[PDB]
């Protein structure tokens, strides 16, 4: 659950105009801090086993998530500068890509993790 | 090698007071100084084993004083018989014995 | 019945717990002397304080031994919390009614600048004296 | 490591070395399984304690050990000095950015203070400052204070 | 990184000397304040020279 909704949280980012400079680049830092301050908990409790399981798998794709989201408005905030009409759709791509990316991956993993 | 330093080399001292001999080690000795009275034309006699230990047969006028490197030797209310060289030897290695200090009135 | 009594040093309990909780306090007061208009700086200053406030409480409940009912150190930290978060309060308040009547937020600015120091201090005086 | 007889006193039961005292406590070659120590050498000693029942000979040995500084240096020392270094850094912004001076000094107090919480797990719970404590100390003063300077301006 | 950093020294073994990892952490955390340096150097020599 907390996870998840870091991600969605970091998902805010996208609707915010690409005018707030520091609200963006904190939200999604602060993100990645809380990220993982999470990550450490999901392992606290196993030992030392050396091969990925399930709740490492999800915690790093959330990770991973919240990472790319920082990037990619980094890198969106780099083309306003240089194509403004190009950075113009980046937004409206990454507010359909990143959910819809999220979902099929809760679903792939859900699905393939209680099939066995 | 441990060497011992003792002091004073030779020193002069009347009948009837408190004097006292010094011997500083280089190395850690820890409380295994020997202090022995040798008399002319005699053998050397064991006054004080361990730091401060008292032999059988010596008068209690005779203390030691133990540390890890530097002890001493008081002899309070000295003698007329009391006047012989006196060494200090360090046994918490192979046994080296100081220079050696003269007592004359 | 040999019995004795165990008087527990405090040098050590004041270092790890007590300084570090009153300078997180008067660094959060400095968003006073921060003019009105720097609503990011005093936002900064203060949530960072709570967040300061918060990672002090919870290492400390691990630092100290678990003991599951209420003891003094847990007072002054939740003493200390709650002079943080009346801090941030303070400075909502301020931006709040900041537009419409700057004056009245200048004067609650000074007012506070002078006067939670004040209470700090009286706060610590009473609990100082009880607890001694 | 002090042994001795117990209920047997100092007229009944003596102790000695058996070989000369530098040469009778040998520690093994590998024998020094010490993760932070330096075991330097061993210090015998014999002494005379004494008790309610009476007077007994004590045989003392003293294992010289010396901590490794290392770890501590990098784990403490060059992160509260890069703390520090960074509060003077802040400095040399420009003084009409408020906001990132602002956020900067009072991040890098937070910095400190999960560094000083994180060093402070290792000591056990002694009742006086150390040397690690006296630095902690000064180094907290210092972004402190240097965050009261950027007030000022 | 401080937080990481920190969050390791908890959860590995205590060893209280010198390792690899160690090292590899301070070596992530000189990069991670070099660009806060770089980033310092930047916005003071900008204002008068944006060349540089
Ligand atoms: C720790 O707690 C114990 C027990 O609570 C304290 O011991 C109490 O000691 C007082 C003073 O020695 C005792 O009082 C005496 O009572 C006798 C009655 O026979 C009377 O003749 C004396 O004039 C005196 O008033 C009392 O027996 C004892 N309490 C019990 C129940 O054992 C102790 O003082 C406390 N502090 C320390 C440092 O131990």
């Amino acid at each position: 659950i907390p996870c998840t909704l870091i991600v969605v949280l970091s998902w805010v980012s996208f609707w915010i105009n690409k005018d707030a400079v520091p609200a963006r680049t904190s939200l999604g830092i602060t993100t990645v801090l809380t990220m993982t301050t999470l990550s450490t908990i999901a392992r606290k409790s196993l030992p030392k086993v050396s091969y990925v399981t399930a709740m490492d798998l999800f915690v790093s794709v959330c990770f991973i998530f919240v990472f790319s989201a920082l990037v990619e408005y980094g890198t969106l905030h780099y083309f306003v500068s240089s194509q403004p009409a190009r950075a113009a759709k980046m937004d409206s791509y990454a507010r359909i890509f990143f959910p819809t990316a999220f979902c099929l991956f809760n679903l792939v993993y859900w699905v393939s993790y209680l099939y066995l | 090698n441990i060497v011992m330093t003792q002091s004073p080399k030779s020193m002069s001292m009347s009948v009837g007071e408190r004097v006292t001999l010094s011997c500083k080690a280089s190395e850690y000795v820890g409380t295994y100084v020997s202090w022995y009275q040798q008399k002319p034309e005699q053998s050397p006699k064991l006054l004080i084993y361990g730091a401060s230990n008292r032999y059988t047969g010596v008068p209690d006028r005779f203390t030691g004083s133990g540390s890890a490197t530097d002890f001493t030797l008081t002899i309070g209310s000295v003698q007329a018989e009391d006047l012989a060289d006196y060494h200090c030897g360090q046994s918490y290695s192979y046994p080296t014995f100081g220079a050696g200090t003269k007592l004359e009135l | 019945s040999l019995s004795f009594k165990l008087k527990r040093n405090i040098g050590y309990f004041i270092l790890q717990t007590y300084m570090p909780s009153i300078l997180i306090t008067i660094l959060s007061w400095v968003s006073f002397w921060i003019n009105y208009d720097a609503s990011a700086a005093r936002v900064a200053l203060g949530i960072t304080t709570v967040l300061t406030m918060t990672t002090i409480n919870t290492h400390l409940r691990e630092t100290l031994p678990k003991i599951p009912y209420v003891k003094a150190i847990d007072m002054y930290l939740m003493g200390c919390f709650v002079f943080v978060f009346m801090a941030l309060l303070e400075y909502a308040l301020v931006n709040y009614i900041f537009f419409s009547q700057p004056a009245r937020a200048a004067a609650i600015d000074r007012w506070s600048r002078i006067f939670f120091p004040v209470v700090f201090s009286f706060f610590n005086i009473v609990y100082w004296l009880y607890y001694v | 490591l002090k042994f001795g007889s117990y209920a047997y006193t100092r007229a009944e039961v003596v102790y000695e070395w058996t070989r000369e005292p530098a040469r009778s406590v040998v520690v093994a070659e590998d024998g020094s399984r010490l993760n932070q120590y330096d075991l330097l050498g061993q210090t015998v000693d014999s002494g005379i304690v004494q008790s309610s029942t009476g007077e007994y000979v004590v045989m003392t040995t003293h294992f010289h050990l010396k901590r490794k500084i290392g770890y501590f240096v990098i784990q403490t020392y060059l992160p509260c000095i890069m703390t520090v270094i960074l509060s003077q850094v802040s400095f040399w912004l420009n003084r009409e950015s408020v906001p990132a001076r602002t956020v900067f000094g009072v991040t890098t107090v937070l910095t400190m203070t999960t560094l000083s919480i994180s060093a402070r797990n290792s000591l056990p719970k002694v009742a006086y400052a150390t040397a690690m404590d006296w630095f902690i100390a000064v180094c907290y003063a210092f972004v402190f204070s240097a965050l009261i300077e950027f007030a000022t301006v």
